């Protein structure tokens, strides 16, 4: 029973600089059933060896996850994150925007 | 520390 | 978007006897069901949720059940002071829809529409306009239909109806229907004519007039 | 000041697809310390602190131990819940727990936890007065019953009197450089031109700890709560915080825009 | 104890927006969700988007290109705005709140609620046409007559007959919206032995132009 959506941030562990080393976050977090698939997306391909945390809930009980690897910036390359939930027919994508 | 006391539904 | 299907639309009720409303949902919505009750002026007041547990300070009377799709909301006896609406909600999923509401309203004997017809005013004619007014008075049931005609040809435009609530006194029912015309559209016709059609009887009530006279 | 520590407790029965899993974490404050996966190789309790790695063989033997046996006990309350609702046995359920302590600036307790949901929705919680229970329905109220004829309270009040503080307090001396210093904001102000006459502002704060912080924009010394966007505070990866605040402002007009921030770590 | 107090215009131009405040009372915005409901007689309920306590917002779809929900924790209050209002959004707007700390989506307490209005319209007093039957036969007990209110805004107007003093049989009909100005009837029967030999007459009161207005009804021609 019950089927909440994921809220989706993209971001970077420090202010994005083109050449160094960073880390690339995706938090989905507000979701039910725990079930949930995050991908992270350099130019559209799926990145291998993405860390994720271990599953753990708000005091709503909507739970709460954190994808994140490690990345260098630059100023072409475009990152993004692909969830899919049971409460989402196709998966959304969420790009990453640097001012975000 | 966690309660090792746990309890059935 | 998960539909609620709330069955009955009205229930014309007397003190005493049980009610049955049915909410019927698109899709499986487990046991995630609300039941509200609205009185006029007022915010919708919780009865039921998870379709069956008894908000605090609800009444024995009201009952909910159900799983999956089908659901049921009963009053056991029905009290004078539940003539009111009631609605089921989803809350499986986004958007947590409503059923559209079921109204109950007190029973009482059929009865035909007291209809009266009124030409345009003096006043309004000097203004420019011309408005022909019908009032279909203390009828029961609720339903009714109203055709104008000008010069024996049905008229659609221009035609504004209104009811009345459940009279308190007599439990009737009231409409007005306005047909409004330019003055000069009015003068180059002669008849014009309100029908009521009820369930109290298989032919219209006609009321007309003549600019004529 | 205040002090927290809270466990929380997943459990997933997924039929076809192996036993229900369990998975509990442990936190202090706004800090992940400990983990448990049942879905593990050979499942145990692991530190994810440097502060909670002192802790001697035994302590990890008895917390792996207390994790087993709620993986079993929480697959039999999975079982208890498909039969209370009349559930099918093919379809996947949800009980989720949280619990812990409170503390105030002395140490000593000031608040106690020991809540339960299931599929979602409150299934039952442990009152304020550590002495009685809070059922959200009739299967709830079964296993009220059943607590409550178990004296089930008193042993939730000496936990939460007596193990959770002295152990939150040890973990509170142990941690103290990081989990005591409180780590202020970085904070910064970006433009972006939405249009021609319209600019966006955008407030950052970075690298704080704890989680807790206001960030309000401000013309002229009033507060612009309602045109200003808020994103939820997030994780950095590095057990700091990020957020921000934004208010798209006439061109021309920034020089009346500034940011307030409000952060334990500020004086 | 849980309350939930609405403030806000109820007027609103047709492609403006519309902010409503809310502001709680026994409980911590920190704590629960806010969610936004409104009902109208085209759509009736809909749920139109909460709040929860990280700050995190979920909107109905239908909504979700001109709807905002801010809150100010420390004062309580959330704020609901919706951008590009037409007729379609008249309609009484609740803030609510569920029963638990949990995401459900079902409310126990319901904010007083805040009529909102679309329009375009001024400020403007009605006209007042009596009605007369036309045919109003001796043989008949009772005769029906008639006060027709046309094109007034805003709503309120009231209507009496002989000031007070024919109260039974009157049945004064809801307000329609004809294009952009209000239009009601009422009506009043009486033995056909009072009228015409006695005087009958609507008085018609619209506060908003501060109008007042007796229409006696005469015999047609
Ligand atoms: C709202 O009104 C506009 C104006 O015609 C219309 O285009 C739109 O479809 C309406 N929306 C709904 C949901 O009816």
């Amino acid at each position: 029973m019950i089927q909440r959506t994921p809220k989706i941030q993209v971001y970077s562990r420090h202010p994005a600089e083109n050449g160094k080393s960073n880390f690339l976050n995706c938090y989905v977090s507000g979701f039910h059933p725990s079930d949930i698939e995050v991908d992270l997306l350099k130019n559209g391909e799926r990145i291998e060896k993405v860390e994720h945390s271990d599953l753990s809930f708000s005091k709503d009980w909507s739970f709460y996850l954190l994808y994140y690897t490690e990345f260098t910036p630059t100023e072409k390359d475009e990152y993004a994150c692909r969830v899919n939930h049971v409460t989402l027919s196709q998966p959304k994508i969420v790009k990453w925007d640097r001012d975000m | 520390e966690e309660f090792g006391r746990a309890f059935s539904f | 978007s998960i539909v609620m299907t709330q069955t009955p639309k009205f229930l014309l009720v007397s003190a005493g006897d049980r009610v049955t409303i049915t909410c019927k949902a698109s899709q499986t919505v487990s046991n995630d069901v609300t039941w509200y009750q609205q009185k006029p002026g007022q915010s919708p007041k919780l009865l039921i949720y998870y379709a069956s547990n008894r908000y605090t300070g609800v009444p024995d009377r009201f009952t909910g059940s159900g799983y999956g799709t089908d659901f049921t909301f009963t009053i056991n006896t029905v009290q004078a002071e539940d003539l009111a609406v009631y609605f089921c909600q989803q809350d499986y999923s986004s958007p947590f829809t409503f059923g559209s509401g079921t109204k109950l309203e007190k029973k009482r004997a059929d009865a035909a529409p007291t209809v009266s017809i009124f030409p345009p005013s003096s006043e309004q004619l000097t203004s420019g306009g011309a408005s022909v007014v019908c009032f279909l008075n203390n009828f029961y049931p609720k339903d009714i239909n109203v055709k104008w005609k000008i010069d024996g040809s049905e008229r659609q435009n221009g035609v504004l109806n209104s009811w009345t609530d459940q009279d308190s006194k007599d439990s009737t029912y009231s409409m007005s229907s306005t047909l409004t015309l330019t003055k000069d559209e009015y003068e180059r016709h002669n008849s014009y004519t309100c029908e009521a059609t009820h369930k109290t009887s298989t032919s219209p009530i006609v009321k007309s007039f003549n600019r004529n006279e | 000041g205040s002090h927290s520590m809270r466990y929380f407790y997943t459990a997933m029965s997924r039929p076809g697809r192996g036993e229900p899993r369990f998975i509990t974490v442990g936190y202090v404050d706004d800090t992940l310390f400990v983990r448990f996966d049942s879905d593990a190789t050979s499942p145990r309790k692991e530190p994810r602190a440097p502060w909670i790695e002192q802790e001697g063989p035994e302590y990890w033997d008895r917390e792996t131990q207390i994790s087993k046996t709620n993986t079993q006990t929480y697959r039999e309350n999975l079982r208890t819940a498909l039969r209370y609702y009349n559930q099918s046995e093919a379809g996947s359920h949800i009980i989720q727990r949280m619990y812990g302590c409170d503390v105030g600036p002395d140490g000593r307790l000031l608040r106690g936890y020991d809540q339960y949901a299931y599929d979602g929705k409150d299934y039952i919680a442990l009152n304020e007065d550590l002495s009685s229970w809070t059922a959200a329905d009739t299967a709830a109220q079964i296993t009220q019953r059943k607590w409550e004829a178990a004296r089930v309270a008193e042993q939730d009040r000496a936990y939460l009197e007596g193990l959770c503080v002295e152990s939150l307090r040890r973990y509170l001396e142990n941690g103290k450089e990081t989990l005591q210093r409180a780590d202020p904001p970085k904070t910064h102000v970006t433009h972006h031109p939405i249009s021609d006459h319209e600019v966006t502002l955008r407030c950052w704060a970075l690298g704080f700890y704890p989680a807790e912080i206001t960030l309000t924009w401000q013309r002229d010394g009033e507060d612009q709560t309602q045109d200003t966007e808020l994103v939820e505070t997030r994780p950095a990866g590095d057990r700091t915080f990020q957020k921000w605040a934004a208010v798209v402002v006439p061109s021309g007009e920034e020089q009346r825009y500034t940011c307030h921030v409000q952060h334990e770590g500020l004086p | 104890q849980v309350q939930l107090k609405q403030s806000g215009p109820g007027l609103v131009q047709p492609s403006q927006s519309l902010s409503i405040t809310c502001t709680v009372s026994g409980f911590s915005l920190t704590s629960y969700g806010l969610h936004w409901v409104r009902q109208s007689p085209g759509k009736g309920l809909e749920w139109l988007g909460v709040i929860w306590s990280g700050g995190s917002t979920d909107y109905n779809a239908a909504f979700i290109s001109r709807l905002s929900i801010r809150k100010d924790n420390s004062k309580s209050q959330v704020f609901f705005k919706m951008n590009s209002l037409q007729a379609n959004d008249t309609a009484i707007y609740y803030c609510a709140r569920s029963l638990t700390t949990a995401t459900s989506a079902w409310f126990p307490y319901w904010g007083q609620g805040t009529l909102v209005t679309v329009s375009a319209a001024k400020t403007t007093p009605p006209s007042v046409y009596p009605l007369a039957p036309g045919s109003a036969a001796q043989t008949n007990s009772m005769v029906t007559l008639g006060c027709l209110v046309k094109g007034y805004f805003p709503e309120p107007v009231t209507v009496t007959w002989n000031s007070g003093s024919l109260s039974s049989g009157v049945h004064t009909f809801p307000a329609v919206l004809q294009s952009d100005l209000y239009t009601l009837s009422s009506s009043v029967t009486v033995p056909s032995s009072t009228w015409p030999s006695e005087t009958v007459t609507c008085n018609v009161a619209h506060p908003a132009s501060s109008t007042k207005v007796d229409k006696k009804i005469v015999p047609r021609d």
